[PDB]
RNA sequence: GCAGUCAAGCGUUCAUAGCGACAUUGCUUUUUGAUUCUUCGAUGUCGGCUCUUCCUAUCAUACCGAAGCAGAAUUCGGUAAGCGUUGGAUUGUUCACCCACUAAUAGGGAACGUGAGCUGGGUUUAGACCGUCGUGAGACAGGUUAGUUUUACCCUACUGAU
């Protein structure tokens, strides 16, 4: 059972999440710098990639 | 003592090292068998790895029929040489050193087995003990 | 540029009375008490009438500003939890493998123990913090409650609970199993 | 040798999962040159054997993040030098190349670690042979054979002992 609603509940954690290009750190959706201090706050993000 | 054994070895002394030419139990036509590895062994700046009863090894059929030499195969340890103390009390040693033939599973490639095979051998390998004569 | 001076303002409901001497920030009301040492911010309370409070400071950086209106929000969360109170819901997700949660005791501790979580034999035991009180939502299928008076206890509560379901070496895009945090509100309704 | 930046293209679709031309900025002293500062009243010149320690630019082992990550098997990256990194056939070899096992058969330094520690197969004295060159004595960093490895009881260091 993937169920339409508690889908939606566990990609909200798992899929909608940003990447940083530079160092792979996981981020949050809208975030324009990366948290991290090692690769320098760079702003060169992209979006997880989607499941078929 | 792992590639497709059924159950688990108790450790007993080393009797064979890589060199040693031990007798062929079976009848599928091979005379003995030259040792040139053991499967399962550790590793250590100049030691030899080291069989023992019941283990599986590489071999080469050095004296035999024409078909199994020049071709490296597995085997299994059937008789030891050796003195080994067992669990119960007891030391024990064979007269000669044997082992039989057999594929990576664990199946006996001949019919018979002429001599007396130990029980450690036995129960850690089903196949032979299928074909197994006198068990100790 | 150093501001000359900044300031929030603090608006206390009809209910509770808050006290503070250096910066012990004690908050008493309906549901309980709570308490909050603040000495590592350097700020200055002021009262004006009862039903409402200013914060202060007095030539800060920006840094320094960025920290005053954190001390607002932390001291209205400690009069919102003393009133209404918090209520966070959590849900579990699984395909296969049903999970069975349930309450159980160690030296009075009270532990939530998770079993079965995506078929393993670990049990998975998470502790339970002071304040905090947890119970299974009936007439509503694979659900839990917690609630109490403080956020930072029951969110946190939640975060372990959240956090000791992960997948390991999976594609954790295909195995969607866990438990999720829901809705946050709460305990009372009307506000 | 190792690492960046930019991004025309490759990657069914898509610059940047993984790759990447034309360009351009560096680090290193495990390569080789350039130089001739020190030593010609001599610092014992290859390799192997033995033994300790250090470096990280991490092969395996711990925990993690990405993926064109369904699972399995892999690929790219982070914290990490805590702990490991073999037995052989041929060659004086370093290097190389095969066979086998293995969790793994990573890379380096310490006067290109280490000869009053060993060995002396190699190089580089005198004997001798062949080939090419030279009128000849002779040459060859071409091939082959045989050829002396000395001294600690001193001060320090280390190990034990009053
Ligand atoms: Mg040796
Ligand atoms: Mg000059
Ligand atoms: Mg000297
Ligand atoms: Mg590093
Ligand atoms: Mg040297
Ligand atoms: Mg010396
Ligand atoms: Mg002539």
């Amino acid at each position: 059972i993937i169920e339409p609603s508690l889908k939606a509940l566990a990609s909200k954690y798992n899929c909608d999440k940003s990447v940083c290009r530079k160092c792979y750190a996981r981020l949050p959706p809208r975030a324009t710098n990366c948290r991290k201090r090692k690769c320098g706050h760079t702003n060169q993000l992209r979006p997880k990639k989607k499941l078929k | 003592s792992g590639n497709g054994a059924q159950g688990t070895k108790f450790r007993i002394s080393l009797g064979l090292p890589v060199g040693a030419i031990m007798n062929c139990a079976d009848n599928s036509g091979a005379r003995n068998l030259y040792i040139i590895a053991v499967k399962g062994s550790g590793s250590r700046l100049n030691r030899l790895p080291a069989a023992s009863l019941g283990d599986m090894v590489m071999a080469t059929v050095k004296k035999g029929k024409p078909e199994l030499r020049k071709k490296v195969m597995p085997a299994i340890v059937v008789r030891q040489a050796k003195s080994w103390r067992r669990r119960d009390g007891v030391f024990l040693y064979f007269e000669d050193n044997a082992g039989v033939i057999a594929n990576p599973k664990g199946e006996m490639k001949g019919s018979a087995i002429t001599g007396p095979v130990g029980k450690e051998c036995a129960d850690l390998w089903p196949r032979v003990a299928s074909n197994s004569g006198v068990v100790v | 540029m150093k501001y000359i001076q900044t300031e929030q303002q603090i608006e206390v409901p009809e209910g509770v009375t808050v006290s503070i001497k250096s910066r012990i920030v004690k908050v008493v009301g309906p549901r309980g008490t709570l308490t909050k040492n603040l000495k590592h911010i350097d700020v200055t309370f002021t009262k004006v009438n009862n039903q409402l409070i200013k914060v202060a400071v007095h030539n800060g950086g920006r840094k320094h500003v960025a920290a005053l209106r954190t001390v607002k929000s932390l001291v209205d969360n400690m009069i919102t939890g003393v009133t209404k109170g918090y209520k966070y819901k959590m849900r579990y997700v699984y395909a296969h493998f049903p999970i069975n949660v349930n309450i159980v005791e160690k030296d009075g501790a009270k532990f939530i123990e998770v079993r079965n979580f995506l078929g393993d034999k670990k049990i998975r035991n998470v502790p339970v913090r002071d304040g905090v009180t947890i119970e299974f939502s009936t007439n509503v299928k694979d659900e839990i409650v917690l609630s109490g008076n403080s956020v930072e206890d029951v969110s946190q509560n939640a975060a372990d609970l959240q956090q000791i379901c992960r997948v390991r070496n999976k594609d954790i895009r295909k195995f969607l199993d866990g438990i999720y945090v829901s809705h946050k509100g709460f305990i009372t309704e009307d506000l």
